[PDB]
RNA sequence: ACGGCCAGGGCUACACACGUGCUACAAUGGUCGGUACAAAGGGUUGCCAAGCCGCGAGGUGGAGCUAAUCCCAUAAAACCGAUCGUAGUCCGGAUCGCAGUCUGCAACUCGACUGCGUGAAGUCGGAAUCGCUAGUAAUCGUGAAUCAGAAUGUCACGGU
């Protein structure tokens, strides 16, 4: 599974501080509380930190994304 | 230039094409309504009914043009800092296989 | 423990709390008769609507001990009472056979 | 091509693009040689002629096969005695040189940017690659494993650095 | 205060022996949609037709809504199966399926859908030992919840 049986992306309450923050510029990071919680196709750009417990990781997000999960900016298991 | 690379004889037409990836079950109107008989090999028969059997060839991906971007969506993913190259850094399974330690057939050396 | 006990137990009458939208909202999202602008309508749904309106973390258990391995569908007890209930008589039609 | 494209084009507009006073300080292109780095496991004596058997076929003229100076016991073992191969090709050779690669054969295999921009060491700088002793004309698939390399910059053959820009190139090709 | 919890993530550098314990020894030879042919129960918040979709996806459909009914409903290692008659290879694809109107407010560089263009290590088991005296040494599969269906070495019948 997990094909395009799901095309949008109309979350309501995961939006009200970023599809707002279009006018307004980009100088604070958009803190999340989830390991699951993500964002439209169509801002792309943005930067959202990996959110377990201890300490924040470099996110780097270009154009040209489409597939699965933030879990790759930090990993899942991050060889400690 | 006829499949590719140079082509051992005495086995079968079809799967002259049906040579390592993308074929049989879609070729399967390919070679029964082409004309081109699978009865006889490539060489005994005319040499004349190749030509689109040869055209298949540089039209969607070839045996030098596979070589073309082999290193290009690889290298968008060692120096992004992903998992899919944390576990090519490594060199796990990466589509999230049986996990550890006593794998057959998919971490080698 | 007493603060896991009856936490989780009262989900009962919390996940189906609503119980009128959770029906009116998850049947004609299976069919296709929705139109091109309406893909957003049906998604005002559950969700902060207080999020108690899902139900994928309740699982099955013994009620007088709470095992939650051992449940079967032919009861809403667990495998250490099948050995101490029949014999007690406390299971209708278990006997034994070939 | 020596042609229409040369004769009657390059000749009589390069002397006004640089203010120049008269005629031949046009430049002219030379000279590069194979260099392939003949120096690892060249203790063989049968295939450095491997890279005769490359450079005939594909090039059309015959090597000089050409020794060192050193016993240079750090880079290599100099019992492996010739490591230099060089030719040098026509001028009524320079129609299918301009034409052999840049003009039918650039992609050698693949460059991710031809940028022209990043190298300002001033002597007549281009970007574009063929190092690989594959990419040529009337080659088969595998017949031999004939890896080599071959190594193409250039210099200036004239006073200045902005002597070769529109002289290296013929065509509008990065 | 482990009576506070919305928890500001840092548990697999391959650098090994192995409890080793289906699978072959390339020749009965290298790739399918076919045969006299499985087919019922739990089934009042369930099981989810012939599918129109199909090479192979049987979401709108719905014969069965309390099942001598049926949804996975299709199938069994047979004839003589093809071209060619005995191979570490035309059984070979481990990171580069991208991307395709199905739970539905939660698939922004990762999932079934195997279509076979590719990137291999399977050659009489010997150093020595799991262990077979009779129905045995021995290669056809599980359908169903507190009422939402990827519970694999001991699988409802291995017809030898």
């Amino acid at each position: 599974p997990r094909s395009l049986k799901k095309g949008p992306f109309i979350d309501l309450h995961l939006l009200k501080k970023v599809e707002v923050a279009v006018e307004k510029n980009d100088r604070k990071p958009i803190k999340t509380w989830s390991r699951r919680s993500m964002i439209l196709p169509h801002m792309v750009g943005l930067t959202i930190a990996v959110h377990n417990g201890r300490q924040h990781v470099p996110v780097l997000v270009n154009e040209d994304m489409v597939g699965h999960k933030l879990g790759e900016f930090a990993a899942t298991r991050t060889y400690r | 230039r006829i499949a590719g690379v140079n082509i051992p004889d005495n086995k079968h037409t079809v799967i002259s094409l049906t040579i390592y990836g993308v074929g049989r079950t879609t070729a399967q109107s390919i070679c029964a309504a082409t004309g081109v008989n699978p009865a006889a090999k490539i060489k005994d028969l005319s040499d004349e009914q190749i030509d689109q059997l040869r055209n298949e060839v540089a039209k969607i991906t070839t045996e030098g043009d596979l070589r073309r971007e082999i290193n290009m969506n690889i290298k968008r993913l060692m120096d992004l800092g992903c998992y899919r190259g944390l576990r090519h850094r490594r060199g796990l399974p990466v589509r999230g296989q049986r996990t550890k330690t006593n794998a057959r057939t998919r971490k080698g050396p | 423990k007493e603060s896991m006990k009856n936490r989780e137990l009262k989900r009962q009458l919390t996940v189906a709390k609503y119980a009128k939208k959770r029906a009116e909202l998850k049947a004609i999202i299976a069919n296709p008769n929705s139109s091109a602008e309406e893909r957003w309508n049906a998604q005002v749904a559950l969700q902060k609507q207080p999020r108690d309106a899902s139900a994928s973390r309740l699982r099955n258990r013994c009620r007088l001990t709470g095992r939650p391995h051992g449940f079967y569908r032919k009861f809403g007890l667990s495998r250490n009472k099948l050995r101490e209930a029949a014999m007690r008589g406390d299971v209708p039609g278990l006997v034994k056979a070939s | 091509r020596l042609k229409e494209l040369y004769r009657k084009e390059i000749a009589p507009k390069l002397k006004e693009e640089l203010q120049l006073a008269n005629v031949m300080e046009v430049p002219r292109v030379t000279k590069i040689t194979l260099n392939m780095g003949l120096g690892e496991a060249v203790g063989d004596k049968k295939i450095i002629e491997n890279a005769v058997a490359d450079l005939e076929k594909i090039t059309g003229q015959k090597p000089v096969v050409t020794y060192a100076r050193k016993s240079i016991a750090g880079f290599k073992i100099r019992e492996g005695w010739p490591i230099g191969v060089k030719v040098t090709l026509r001028s009524d050779r320079m129609y299918e040189f301009l034409d052999r690669l840049l003009s039918i054969s650039l992609p050698r295999v693949r460059d991710f940017r031809g940028l022209n921009a990043k190298s300002f060491d001033g002597r007549g700088n281009y970007s574009m690659g063929v190092k690989e002793q594959i990419i040529f004309p009337e080659i088969d698939y595998d017949k031999i494993d004939a890896l080599r390399g071959l190594d193409i910059t250039l210099t200036t053959t004239a006073r200045t650095d902005d002597e070769g820009r529109a002289l290296l190139r013929a065509f509008k090709f990065p």
